């Protein structure tokens, strides 16, 4: 078993190392989305 | 069957508006007339057996 | 009634309880569809294991964890997709095993929280996630090699 | 209460089986961590001063 296909290569970028935060909602599912709903603000604590 | 409020997620129960019956939510204004039928069969297992021995 | 606001069925796959009128897929295939049916680009969600087969260069130190936060830019690894579905992901010297993580059906969205002023910031939803990769050490080929 | 669900289990037998749990708790009117921690607090024993 050779390594056929796809020999895919594997870059790094840390432009947004500090800056990327991933938000899932655990009662929402994926087919609905927050696209549409306008958004008035966000708190956050760095 | 079960059912719940997108908004919150809290169970969704069956009420009466002032227009048609509607499923609501208990603890926001969240509600959703109903359009169509809607059905939830059980299907129950029946009693099968004949039960002739000896 | 609004067609995207409709009740949800709790199988977060099987949410149309109402209408107008899945299979477990490999990392192989789903690369395989993702390049060849499809052009279409797509964010993904790996889980790299604790320690990369690497050291902090020049990081002041140990044989301490070696994360992405130390690496720099540039090529780290190539992906290899074998024979018989074998998905492999050689970063190096040693090869890791790449497997599908838990399907999730719930929303998860990619966003950049980036604050440029210490008074206000910027969200910027990069995009929607859909399928977890998980990488783990080869461990049968890393024991049979010493 | 969806969470909760999904914690249990998704399949249909599940979810007949832990309607009645939830019925119940809506019947009360606890819906947030405050309201249910007083109920525990009210459920409460000291002991012995
Ligand atoms: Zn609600």
């Amino acid at each position: 078993d050779d390594p056929v296909v796809q020999e895919i290569d594997v870059y790094l970028a840390k432009s947004l190392a500090e800056k990327l935060y991933l938000f899932q909602y655990p009662v929402r599912p994926a087919s609905m989305t927050y696209d549409d709903i306008p958004h008035l603000s966000a708190k956050i604590k760095p | 069957m079960l059912l719940f409020c997108p908004g919150c997620g809290n169970g969704l129960i069956v009420e009466e508006g002032q227009r048609c019956h509607r499923f609501a939510c208990n603890t926001c204004p969240y509600v959703h007339n109903i359009t169509r039928k809607v059905t939830n069969r059980k299907y129950p297992k029946l009693k099968e057996v004949d039960d002739v021995l000896g | 009634i609004i067609n995207i606001k409709k009740e949800k069925r709790e199988t977060d796959e099987e949410t149309k309880q109402i209408l107008r009128m899945l299979p477990k897929d490999v990392s192989v295939a789903e690369l395989l569809r993702e390049l060849s049916l499809t052009k279409e680009e797509e964010l993904l969600f790996l889980q790299l294991p604790d320690t990369l087969p690497g050291q902090p260069p020049t990081q002041d130190i140990a044989e301490n964890a070696c994360t992405l936060a130390d690496l720099t830019e540039g090529q780290v690894g190539k992906l290899l997709i074998r024979k018989s579905g074998r998905v492999q992901l050689l970063l190096g010297k040693v090869t890791l095993d790449v497997t599908m993580g838990t399907a999730c059906s719930f929303l998860q969205e990619l966003v950049s929280v980036g604050l440029g002023d210490s008074r206000t910031g910027e969200m910027t939803v990069l995009g929607h996630v859909k399928h977890k990769l998980v990488c783990s050490p080869d461990f049968e080929s890393l024991l049979d090699h010493k | 209460d969806q969470e909760i669900v999904q914690m249990i289990g998704t399949e249909e037998h599940v979810m007949a089986a832990f309607g009645p749990s939830l019925e119940e708790c809506q019947k009360a009117q606890i819906f947030t961590q405050m309201q249910a921690l007083k109920y525990i607090g009210n459920k409460v024993r000291r002991q012995r001063m």
